[PDB]
RNA sequence: GAGCUGUAAGUAAGCUUUGAUCCAGAGAUUUCCGAAUGGGGAAACCCAGCAUGAGUUAUGUCAUGUUAUCGAUAUGUGAAUACAUAGCAUAUCAGAAGGCACACCCGGAGAACUGAAACAUCUUAGUACCCGGAGGAAGAGAAAGAAAAUCGAUUCCCUUAGUAGCGGCGAGCGAAACGGGAAGAGCCCAAACCAACGUUGGGGUUGAGGACAGGAGUUACAAAGGACGACAUUAGACGAAUCAUCUGGAAAGAUGAAUCAAAGAAGGUAAUAAUCCUGUAGUCGAAAAUGUUGUCUCUCUUAUCCUGAGUACGACGGAGCACGUGAAAUUCCGUCGGAAUCUGGGAGGACCAUCUCCUAAGGCUAAAUACUCUCUAGUGACCGAUAGUGAACAGUACCGUGAGGGAAAGGUGAAAAGCACCCCGGAAGGGGAGUGAAAUAGAACCUGAAACCGUGUGCUUACAAGUAGUCAGAGCCCGUUAAUGGGUGAUGGCGUGCCUUUUGUAGAAUGAACCGGCGAGUUACGAUUUGAUGCAAGGUU
RNA sequence: GAGGGUAGCGGAGAAAUUCCAAUCGAACCUGGAGAUAGCUGGUUCUCUCCGAAAUAGCUUUAGGGCUAGCCUCAAGUGAUGA
RNA sequence: GACAAUGGUAGGAGAGCGUUCUAAGGGCGUUGAAGCAUGAUCGUAAGGACAUGUGGAGCGCUUAGAAGUGAGAAUGCCGGUG
RNA sequence: GACUCGGUGAAAUCAUAGUACCUGUGAAGAUGCAGGUUACCCGCGACAGGACGGAAAGACCCCGUGGAGCUUUACUGUAGCC
């Protein structure tokens, strides 16, 4: 209350809408992908379990943060480009599912 | 280490003797007594159950 | 009779209540011919007849 | 458990040590009276009357009949009757 | 298992081991009023009828039963009016009435102060009050559901989440599904269709089914009973172990030496007791009644047609849904209209098509859940007599026409041993003498503060002008927690209380007669920040 | 005089805002209820350090409030202060 | 040891006193507890002891925990007494 | 009635009071401050100039985004009626 003067919430508009069908997933970086040995084939079971992911959400996204320094197989729901560029060039594999 | 219904019918009614079990092993109980009679059992598994 | 409001333009509340269309007709209750108040649904409805 | 007519040490108070006969027994307020014991003087209006005042069940104990020790009494059946019975010695008690 | 005739002293008269008082189970009695019901009535009273019985020559009087209204059944009788019906009389039943803790529950009806810094939409709030109906719970409940990979009645807790949304898009209001749990149970009809004389039986009960072609039970799913046993409840019984000395009126305290413990909970006893008492741990116990219960028993069972019609649904007006008519689906009410019939119908948030899920317009159902006037057993870093109930001795006294409002008031002592007797006094009240450990514990009774009221007197005071003290200071009187002491104070300097509120108060601004007691930032749930601590790409339920 | 009737969103009034149980521009009692009170009053032990403001802007605002200004506490930064 | 600082309302910060209750430890008390009264006592304050009288059965201390935790004013409430 | 004596015996009020005047000062009208002036201690009967004397949280006046009663071609409703 602003004894009377228009408040600041009613002198600035409303903006935007909320989406109903709004996806938000659940984020792995590369530098989190470094923990596994080499040869390991990365899946969201293994990752809840390893404790990298506590809540999974809409799927597990791969995103490029961190440097890779390990071959992997990752199967993951979404990747970034770059996700895939590192994970691809350092030997590994990576899967959509 | 259990319920041992005789040790603790037995110390009942001793002033300032208290009986538990490894299980019911508390921080009020262990801090008011000036020692501690434990059975090897009852060591064991106390070593097991807090690591 | 069911309650509910009458409402203004502005939209101010009032009490009012919602009245059958009851009729005085004679229905032949229990065998025997009698002048009831009776709602017009329920004698186009046909449960009651009269006379 | 003290009964009118038993004889009884009394255990507590000024007559500490002196045994005499339970003449009455007032058991609402748990007190006996006992002879000799607890004499009270009082101004009789139309003298000074000197009589006993009754004293509390707990501080007087029973004699045991054997060793005519003070002892606690328990209870026994024998043939459909319960028989006051001296913890001390176990003789039944008159 | 020896006292007893309530509280509750006092006698008097009695009862009681030939078993009382007392406790529990069951019986008997149970005036009058009150729904109050034979009629009336200003409740606890008045006045009757009928039948039966006492009494009286007889009347008066009395005793007992019966007589309200509305319902229910069944026998007559009788209108307007011919049959009939309405109605009327009689017998039989004893169904309703009224009350409450009516706290929780369901329904009808439904505010306002208030918030929005005004106010009308909105909010308070479907709250308060009123009314109706019940139960030990109620309500809900067996998908025309949630959903979108499938689940499988209802309810309740956690969470989702102060999210989605609603909203003079203000103040505010505010879900649900998923997931985790408590509990867990499913069923009966209507219809087609058969058997019989439209009404009864058979049959059937759904997401495609139906028509046609031993195991289950009185907690729903049909409903009444017995036999035996169990347990528990409503009285009770047993139940270990201490002596001495000291101080004391009294020992349980201190001291010394012992004991018991499945019992060192607690209370009492002349001060503070595991061993003195009542008890405690533990064990035992029911003639009778009441339950809950198990077994036996006892019961019952072995796509041709249909599928809830004045219904669904629609318009208008409203209401309930978190949602204010809005893109408003979904649910209900009034008025008016008004379908389809498995190629059917409904929902998936306007609506259409596909897809998916379901199958309305009949009913029943335990448990998980809500509350406490109560009862039984217990508990408390809850009160301790201005507190804690209004009430420790009261819905009383008192106030009011009434509805209604509503106090004050606890403590002798261990034991009444409650002051024989003498003296003054009419008495009251005292002084002695006694009781008692104590009487300045004597009933106006534990302790007994302060205000306030008195008696005695060490210093001081009748030439003095004042917020009463303070600093300096002789004189006089005392002598301490022994301190460069205490009381008083001639005389001198300085000096307009306190609180509140104010620019500013000695203020002639506010408040306080004095003394005492009581009397005001608390708690819950959220948010944020700081300190502390644990763990750490994890932390925590 | 007796016995009755009219009741508060109401009665009654040869009318005065007049009476309705000793104050009637809307009786009394209880409840909502601790209504609301931007107003007045009150708010209880001690010492230690620091120490304001009575201004601006906006305000159905003017003895109220909000942000800024001025106080304090704690961490930073370090020439930026006088 | 040697330099500085220490008036203060609203208000911010810090440290303490005392009350009742609880836990643990250790004590006191009929050879007299709490309460009350008096005193020439101690501490920087809130406040703490001791001695004597009264009183007649409970009460301190230490550490920690919790609050119905402190009154002189409210035309405050109740009582008592001017 | 008042007044004196015997009996009985309230009240409003009240920060504590050993409570002078003048001129001044001062919140601008002083028992209480300054400077002077005046005044032995304690009653009783009287009078009302002051204690801005007592009584009632000013009825006037203003203020509160207070209340209530009343009015109307204020706004929004509504009983009723057509
Ligand atoms: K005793
Ligand atoms: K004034
Ligand atoms: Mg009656
Ligand atoms: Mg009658
Ligand atoms: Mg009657
Ligand atoms: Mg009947
Ligand atoms: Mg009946
Ligand atoms: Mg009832
Ligand atoms: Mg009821
Ligand atoms: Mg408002
Ligand atoms: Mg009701
Ligand atoms: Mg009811
Ligand atoms: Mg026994
Ligand atoms: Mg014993
Ligand atoms: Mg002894
Ligand atoms: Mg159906
Ligand atoms: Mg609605
Ligand atoms: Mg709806
Ligand atoms: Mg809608
Ligand atoms: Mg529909
Ligand atoms: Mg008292
Ligand atoms: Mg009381
Ligand atoms: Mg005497
Ligand atoms: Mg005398
Ligand atoms: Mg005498
Ligand atoms: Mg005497
Ligand atoms: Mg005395
Ligand atoms: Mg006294
Ligand atoms: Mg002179
Ligand atoms: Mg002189
Ligand atoms: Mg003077
Ligand atoms: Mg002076
Ligand atoms: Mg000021
Ligand atoms: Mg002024
Ligand atoms: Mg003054
Ligand atoms: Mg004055
Ligand atoms: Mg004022
Ligand atoms: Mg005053
Ligand atoms: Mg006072
Ligand atoms: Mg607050
Ligand atoms: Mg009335
Ligand atoms: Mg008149
Ligand atoms: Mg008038
Ligand atoms: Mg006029
Ligand atoms: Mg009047
Ligand atoms: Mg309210
Ligand atoms: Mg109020
Ligand atoms: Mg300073
Ligand atoms: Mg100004
Ligand atoms: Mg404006
Ligand atoms: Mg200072
Ligand atoms: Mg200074
Ligand atoms: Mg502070
Ligand atoms: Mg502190
Ligand atoms: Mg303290
Ligand atoms: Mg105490
Ligand atoms: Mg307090
Ligand atoms: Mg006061
Ligand atoms: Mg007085
Ligand atoms: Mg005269
Ligand atoms: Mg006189
Ligand atoms: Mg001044
Ligand atoms: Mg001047
Ligand atoms: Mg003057
Ligand atoms: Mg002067
Ligand atoms: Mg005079
Ligand atoms: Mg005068
Ligand atoms: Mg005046
Ligand atoms: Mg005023
Ligand atoms: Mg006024
Ligand atoms: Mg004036």
């Amino acid at each position: 209350f602003e004894g009377g003067q228009l408040p600041l919430f009613r002198r600035l508009p409303k903006r935007g809408f909320t989406n109903i069908n709004r996806k938000e997933y659940a984020i792995v970086n590369l530098d989190q992908l470094n923990k596994f040995e080499d040869g390991t084939e990365v899946t969201p079971a293994l990752l809840v379990e390893s404790g990298v992911v506590k809540n999974e959400k809409s799927g597990i996204k791969i995103l490029g943060n961190g440097s890779l320094d390990k071959k992997l197989t990752v199967k993951a729901h979404k990747f970034s480009a770059s996700a895939a560029e590192a994970i691809d060039a350092k030997g590994g594999a990576h899967e959509v599912i | 280490e259990n319920e041992d219904v005789n040790v603790e019918l037995s110390a009942r009614n001793i002033p300032g003797v208290q009986v538990t079990t490894a299980q019911g092993l508390n921080v009020l109980d262990i801090t008011n007594a000036d020692s501690l009679v434990i059975t090897e059992a009852a060591a064991k598994k106390v070593e097991e159950v807090l690591g | 009779a069911s309650t509910g409001n009458r409402r203004s333009h502005a939209l101010n509340s009032t009490k009012r209540r919602w009245n059958a269309n009851l009729q005085k007709v004679r229905i032949l209750v229990d065998g025997k011919p009698k002048k009831v108040w009776v709602s017009a649904r329920a004698l186009k409805s046909g449960k009651v007849t009269r006379v | 458990h003290i009964k009118k007519g038993d004889n009884v040490k009394v255990i507590a108070g000024k007559d500490k040590g002196k045994e005499g006969k339970v003449i009455a027994t007032l058991p609402k307020k748990d007190r006996v009276v006992v002879e000799g014991v607890n004499i009270m003087k009082k101004h009789q209006k139309p003298g000074i009357l000197e009589t006993e005042a009754a004293i509390h069940v707990s501080n007087v104990q029973l004699l045991d009949p054997k060793t005519n020790e003070p002892t606690r009494v328990g209870y026994k059946f024998v043939d459909g009757k319960k028989v006051r019975i001296a913890k001390k010695s176990g003789e039944e008690i008159k």
